[PDB]
């Protein structure tokens, strides 16, 4: 809004070369459609060759989600590290990603596939662990990626 | 592991400050039934299928002390429609007190709030009950 | 439709928390049981071979068995139905039901959350049994051994009982214990466990060449590759890094090469049983398994079976018991077994680490001539060096 | 304070001349829940959220003595739609005396008066009941 | 053969991992009738005759133990409208274990589970409970 | 198979931001009849032919939100007779969140917009409704 | 958000003292529908576009106090053709007692006023409705 | 994601009522307590500026306590995420909850309704504690 138009026009053959780089270093741009004003063309991050971090959107929704979840677990400083601190915790953290699940953000038919949270003895933590007094979390998470290219085919009909 | 479970050693986790509770009812899970029959069917009687779910309300109940008023606390965070919601967790424990079964709520929200009744002829202590909705409840076990 | 079926294979897993250690091993005792403590699983595409094959998987209170689907010749030979003359692999996943398994199992405590355990019939360690772990290495001289570590000699089984930086010509008799000769699960089974995204390095990026990167499975078939190329503004020298995707390949282990070398070797996994313990590979290859360990005879074009029965075994950690005390005891350095060290007025504790067990045998007595309780499994106490390393381990009584 | 309190010693505040009740009963509070879905939620139960609120009627229970028509004389200044409200107080009392839990009743008016039955075999006392309304009601512990 | 016989041993083939169930209540057949009279008829009073037919649900309870959660094993495996149905077996055994009556369930599948409550002062066992639909039942007796 | 599907789970693609609805009704088609008869035919009633079609208006019904302004900003649109049409798609989905029964509605424009009542005593959620006009409807199952 | 807005919080401004009311109705907007086809189109139904606008009287109720006679007092203000109009605005309020959606509704005079009825036997409260035509309608919501 | 957290602060208050006069002060007994007569509660300036700091606040059974999220260096010393090298206030109010709290106190006895107390780290007084009178 508030725009009349951009500084420089660009074309698909130059946009071939800022989208995608060897080097990774991707440039996103604003271009100017006939009809529709001015829009932001390119949702890349500066690591577009990186199979997980290749979207903008992921990684800022990893980055809320880990936030998120950094002030649940807060409050459990200084608690017995024992199983019903680690129930409570896992629940925490699971009733989280199910909100988030049932909103479209992950991808599954159920919560069962869409997420997963493994705390405990056997799972990620040994007894030089519980002496130390660390806990170790580990979370799993699948995220639904975008469509960038449209391919249309013509032909004549047979009669 | 090989002897039944006893009922009377568990433990509510919900945001309160206090802990110690007498009675805790109401975990059920249920799916309706869609029933079916054409006209031509050599049985005469129909046939079923799953619906949707459905979830009931939790009670609790628990002894009054002096200084504790925490069941009116969270009830009357309301507004309009905004209420604060928590997770809660119930737990039954063996008698090493390693937590066996677990039970999990999600959203759960205060509906009611019952205090006890005054008997000038009552022997017993005063109880105090809680009734809570929730969007949401999953079993664990072993 | 006549179907007829004969078992053809036995998996059996030890543990010697309920065994213990018998001067000669033979066959497990009539009440052996572990189906609360272990389970095998098979994955997806083991049903779907077992399937193709027409096998049939079975629990056991002991592990599993397959049974073969199988014709009844005179001569006393079973052939299969068919003719299995190509190379099959089936696998397994090992979870674990029973909490505080890593208290009584010996295992490593050095923290590992990225590696994961394997065992397979290309192990060789046809000794008393068909063992699917690696084979121990041997005692030598001037090596450094941890806490915990079993090793072989003299027809015997070495355990450490202390840290040492340098070994000795002959076994000192107080870092050893003397085991009866058999195998076990160690360190040599710790493989470090991937996911779906690897981030790869290549050192000495030179921008005028390639690379082709593949992966090779325990057949010895090439399963994947890709090709990279490092961009012409990258000063030569720098490393360089990349993303890798396996998404389309079944859990397993596979040696990842670049160009003819090398670089890494890992079990490949999808997270369809995040939680699982360890992994069972049995592979069907005539030129690959030796013949004491294959399952499968081949003579006047047909197949004959051959049952065998693999082993698995895990022993069990051994600590030093700590009797601890609220109120004083009167016990002194001249009235108290032999066998114990007095520390202070509450507390005494064992001079050499006892064995974790179920039913143990015989229980220390006290100076006035008392039974005393054995430990609980619930906790133990590593004490770290001042180099970071593990140096003790106990196991408190509190009386 | 660390004890479990009983529920037989208790005080009311009424704006009535004699004191000395055997029975209080209908303390509660509650809010009514709404629900909601739409077509596309992959979950196939119901989202609830907080209503209206809803308070009861309270019951006092007393017996009877010569000279005392208090409940009647309350009950019957009662005009078309005009009446005589009070602040009601009830507290509850520990061992020595001092006030640990009080509801505080709003605006509340007499809405039902119950004298005893008569009965030749009867060896028990006379008891009258009274039932009052009100809008509003307060907990306070501590 | 010539005694009666009695009702507490039993067993019941559920696809499930265990067994030993403590009730199993709700095994029953119906028909409907269908009335029907003419107005020249010289009896007053109507003439009957058979329609449709109708099945209960059943329900089962058994003793809750550490490691064991295959009700709600069952009952998570509903999707909009499929799920897992099995076919169930109930039989009456006599002191010879062997079977005599046996009852012969078609395609069911739960539709309600319970868990214990839990009682602070409760010297009881925990018991669960199932709730089960089907399309079907059969009985054979010799 | 012999399952027959259910009604609850669904998705509309309007142009609008939210694809949730709670109701959606008025999927229909038809044909005239004409009727012909002439004097010498030995019937005594007609013989009928197709005629033209005709189409039915659409109602959606949906929850208020703050914030959410999207069928008025449709309707407001307006012209003198020029108009901003879009595609309408109406979607039956499944288990794996997919499409099973398909609408498609071709140039739909709002014809109508209500909005919700106010009661002083009303326990419910606010809901608006739309009426769409069309010019065409297609059916694709399978 | 995830949760849709109740409907018994709201207020009105309409030039009279008080804003409370008990029911307000008739909050709706409409466009006609031309239709056309010639002889020659492939198919046999017609085309549709916009035409004319329509808006609905609006009517509300409310409670009777003594000394307010406000419903008369804007009816009476009538002349011939002339009379007193008025900007009408309601707002749904929220927990903060501030506005979410507002209804501006242009040049309002009271077509109807109707009283209440009485009844012998009627344990009901008397109320009075006013009903109220306009030229303008318009919604604003965020 | 590592988030190491280390104690920071320690705030102790004491009652003769209940500890007498030892012939020279050291620690608290063992089962010392408060948690029913008196209580710290932090302001919303303070939770707003704990947050910003990542400081974590905990009430205990003497008192309260402050945890400071830092780095583990070899020397020994913790350093915290970044350097706070500004000026900074927390507040607390404290609030009584036994009755009859007055009777046993020491307090004054003129009619002050009006008057507030108030301690502060800026009052020297460092004998053999940390005095904030």
């Amino acid at each position: 809004s508030s725009v009349i138009k951009p500084v420089l026009k660009i074309t698909n053959e130059q946009q071939n070369n800022l989208n995608v780089h060897p080097t990774g270093k991707s440039i996103n741009a604003i271009r100017a459609f006939t009809g529709k004003g001015t829009l932001i063309w390119g949702a890349r991050t500066l690591a577009g060759n990186d199979n997980e971090w290749r979207y903008v959107s992921v990684r800022r929704f990893f980055n809320m989600a880990e936030e998120s979840i950094k002030k649940g677990s807060e409050p459990f400083v200084f608690e017995p590290n024992d199983a019903n601190t680690w129930t409570k915790v896992k629940a925490m953290i699971e009733n989280f990603l199910t909100l988030q699940w049932r909103a479209g953000a992950l991808a599954g038919a159920k919560p069962e596939q869409a997420f997963y949270v493994k705390i405990g003895l056997n799972e990620t933590m040994t007894a030089l662990d519980i002496l130390e007094g660390r806990m170790i979390v580990e979370i799993g998470m699948a995220v639904v990626r975008p469509a960038e290219f449209i391919i249309l085919k013509f032909s004549h009909k047979m009669q | 592991a090989e002897y039944p479970l006893p009922k009377f050693h568990f433990q509510v986790d919900w945001g309160g400050s206090r802990l110690g509770f007498t009675e805790v009812s109401g975990l059920d899970v249920e799916t309706e039934v869609i029933e079916y029959r054409e006209g031509n069917l050599p049985q005469y009687h129909k046939l079923k299928m799953p619906g949707m779910q459905k979830f009931s309300n939790i009670t609790m109940k628990r002894g009054t002390f002096q200084g504790d008023n925490d069941f009116y606390k969270w009830w009357n965070t309301v507004a309009l429609n905004t209420i604060e919601r928590r997770d809660l967790t119930i737990s039954l424990l063996n008698e090493k007190h390693e937590p066996v079964v677990v039970w999990k709520v999600n959203r759960a929200w205060p509906t009611k709030v019952q205090s006890t009744d005054l008997k000038g002829d009552g022997n017993e202590v005063a109880i105090e009950s809680i009734e809570v909705a929730h969007e949401g409840l999953t079993i664990q076990n072993g | 439709m006549k179907i007829l079926y004969k078992k053809i294979l036995n998996l059996e897993l030890w543990h010697d928390f309920y065994l213990g250690q018998p001067n000669t091993p033979g066959s497990l005792p009539n009440n052996y049981d572990i189906s609360r403590t272990l389970a095998l699983v098979p994955t997806q595409e083991c049903l779907r071979v077992l399937a193709n094959l027409r096998w049939v998987f079975r629990p056991q209170l002991y592990g599993a068995s397959l049974f073969a689907n199988v014709n009844a010749a005179p001569s006393g030979q079973f052939p299969t139905i068919f003719p299995i003359d190509r190379v099959y692999r089936l696998t397994f996943w090992l979870v674990v039901s029973d909490r505080y398994f890593a208290n009584f199992t010996n295992l490593s405590l050095i923290n590992s959350r990225n590696q994961i355990y394997y065992f397979s019939n290309l192990s060789g360690n046809e000794g008393h049994a068909l063992f699917l772990t690696q084979p121990l290495s041997a005692y030598t001289t001037n090596n450094e051994y941890q806490l915990g570590q079993l090793v072989t000699h003299a027809d015997k089984t070495l355990e450490s009982l202390t840290y040492q930086g340098n070994a000795t010509n002959i076994p000192n008799p107080s870092d050893w214990d003397s085991l009866p000769a058999s195998q076990y699960v160690s360190e040599l089974d710790h493989l470090p466990r991937q996911g779906t995204y690897r981030t790869q390095v290549i050192t000495n990026a030179n921008p005028d060449n390639t690379y082709n990167f593949t992966l090779v499975n325990t057949n010895e078939q090439e399963s994947w590759a890709i090709d990279v190329i490092v961009p012409d503004t990258h000063k030569s020298g720098e490393p360089f890094s990349t993303s890798l995707n396996f998404v389309g390949q079944t859990p397993g282990h596979y040696r990842l090469l670049e160009n003819d070398t090398q670089v890494a070797e890992f079990v490949l996994v999808d997270n369809s049983l995040p939680e699982a313990f360890a992994l069972v590979e049995v592979i069907l290859n005539p030129e690959l398994v030796p013949s004491a360990f294959s399952l499968l005879q081949a003579s006047a074009g047909q197949t004959f079976i051959q049952p065998k029965t693999y082993v698995i075994r895990f022993k069990n950690r051994a600590t030093r018991w700590r009797y601890r005390y609220e109120q004083p005891h009167g016990c002194s350095a001249a009235n108290l077994p032999s066998y114990f060290n007095l520390i202070d007025t509450h507390t005494y504790a064992t001079a050499r680490p006892i064995g974790l067990r179920q039913r143990p045998d015989s229980l220390l007595n006290d100076c006035q001539d008392r039974p005393l309780p054995a430990p609980s499994i619930t906790l133990i106490q590593p004490e770290t060096d001042g180099s970071q390393r593990i140096a003790r381990i106990f196991s408190d009584i509190y009386l």
